[PDB]
């Protein structure tokens, strides 16, 4: 079973910054895209960004060239780079396996997540 | 029995960056029993609506009930609840005569513009094709059995690519002992593969043997051969080939090799 551990949110003002971390475990993370995703209230939850196993990232339009998506293979964790923070990047950050075919075995239960939220007050 | 899961329960729901398909492969062995789960709100086409692989044809049969190309298969399709939501349980169970079978399943969310998609590919196949001939002590005979079970040649709709169609049967030959060839009850076992253990016995003049009789069961025709008594040692393969047997709308054979071992020794 894979286990997900997001950290790393928090409040921050509009135009700030923010990394997001995730720990996974139960799968052999070296060889599986890892992705990260967001779900806000009253919204479906979405694909924000990708990295491959080789680590080619890909991105939703609406954070390219804002967020920045690395992995660390030798610690099993996935990083979210949040440069320049608007308040609609407010939601529930959660990251699991991605890639154009994926084990059912390596998609994991979904983790707690971590809450950012960007708002002047 | 034990029971093969795939849940996709709450795992589909996700707006992906591009096409992205969540697989789990089945290959259901030991007469284990298969469970898919997944939200109600999914759009599912499983089992009484599955993609079936058709052997004869060599394609792939979409929206089609898997009970037309294994009919001993039995499915339940309900509604229940499943980890706090309402969910879908599609509950196959695979008997152990049940024949050889290799379908999907597809399991779409709405509203992800059909980027994301579940499927689970189920192979049910033999997985092993040789063994040693069986002592029925009731009966006093050893038995190849190749009309059931892991040897049965019965035309089916099981994935099997062009060179492996073959099982195989290790007799180690017994002197003045009746031995048995169960095969399908199929008119081309009397008309094509008699002719073929004739002919397969009688190539080597030294090789005692006597045809008994060519027995008709309640589901299998039988040969009955008598093997007398030798010296030298000696191997003989035959082939009894229904590989290329064809039965609608998408069933082939397999092709039993009988090998019999002639030895003093040990
Ligand atoms: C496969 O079987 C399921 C279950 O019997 C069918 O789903 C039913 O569909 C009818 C109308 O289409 C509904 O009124 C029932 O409530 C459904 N049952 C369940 C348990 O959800 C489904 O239509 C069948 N598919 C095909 C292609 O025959
Ligand atoms: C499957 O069995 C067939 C027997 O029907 C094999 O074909 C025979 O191979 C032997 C050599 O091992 C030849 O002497 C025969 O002439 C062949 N017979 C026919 C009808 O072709 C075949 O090789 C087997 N396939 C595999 C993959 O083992
Ligand atoms: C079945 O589905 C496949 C892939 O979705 C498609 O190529 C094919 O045309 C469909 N119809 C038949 C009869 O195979
Ligand atoms: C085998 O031996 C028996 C006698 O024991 C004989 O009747 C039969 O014809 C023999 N079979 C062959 C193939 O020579």
């Amino acid at each position: 079973q894979v286990q997900l551990q997001e950290s790393g949110g928090g409040l921050v003002q509009p135009g700030g910054s923010l990394r997001l971390s995730c720990a996974a475990s139960g799968s052999i993370f070296s060889t599986n895209a890892m992705g990260w995703y967001r779900q806000a209230p009253g919204k479906q939850r979405e694909q924000v960004a990708t990295i491959t196993s080789g680590s080619s990232t890909n991105y939703a339009d609406s954070v390219k060239g804002r967020f920045t998506i690395s992995r660390d293979n030798a610690k099993n964790t996935v990083y979210l780079q949040m440069n320049s923070l608007k308040p609609e990047d407010t939601a529930v950050y959660y990251c699991n396996a991605a890639g154009a075919t994926i084990d059912l075995a390596d998609f994991g239960s979904w983790g707690q997540g971590t809450q950012v939220t960007v708002s002047s007050h | 029995k034990n029971i093969c899961v795939c849940d996709f329960t709450d795992k589909l729901n996700f707006l992906p960056l591009e096409k992205t398909k969540i697989l789990c492969e089945l290959k259901p062995q030991y007469g284990e029993d298969i469970k898919i789960i997944a939200n109600k709100e999914y759009e599912i086409n499983c089992m009484n609506n599955s993609k079936v692989f058709c052997p004869l044809k060599d394609t792939f049969i979409n929206n089609t009930n898997i009970k037309l190309y294994s009919p001993k298969l039995h499915f339940e399709i309900k509604d229940i609840t499943h980890k706090g939501k309402n969910a879908a349980l599609y509950y196959l169970k695979i008997d152990e005569e049940a024949s050889d079978i290799f379908f999907s399943c597809s399991i779409k969310p709405k509203q992800v513009s059909g980027l994301l998609e579940g499927e689970v590919r189920v192979n049910l196949k033999k997985h092993i094709n040789e063994e040693y001939s069986i002592f029925n002590e009731e009966e006093d005979v050893h038995v190849c059995d190749f009309s059931k079970g892991n040897l049965d040649i019965t035309p089916s709709a099981g994935f099997y690519l062009k060179n492996s169609r073959n099982v195989s049967c290790i007799y180690r030959v017994i002197p003045n002992k009746l031995f048995l060839i169960k095969l399908p009850k199929l008119d081309i076992v009397t008309e094509k593969l008699l002719p073929s253990i004739v002919n397969c016995l009688s190539e080597f003049s030294f090789i005692n043997f006597t045809l008994k009789h060519v027995q008709e069961g309640d589901n299998y025709i039988s040969f009955n051969v008598i093997f007398g008594e030798f010296k030298k040692h000696f191997n003989l393969a035959c082939s009894l080939d229904l590989s290329d047997f064809q039965q609608e709308p998408c069933n082939l054979g397999k092709t039993a090799n009988i090998t019999f071992i002639f030895s003093k020794l040990e």
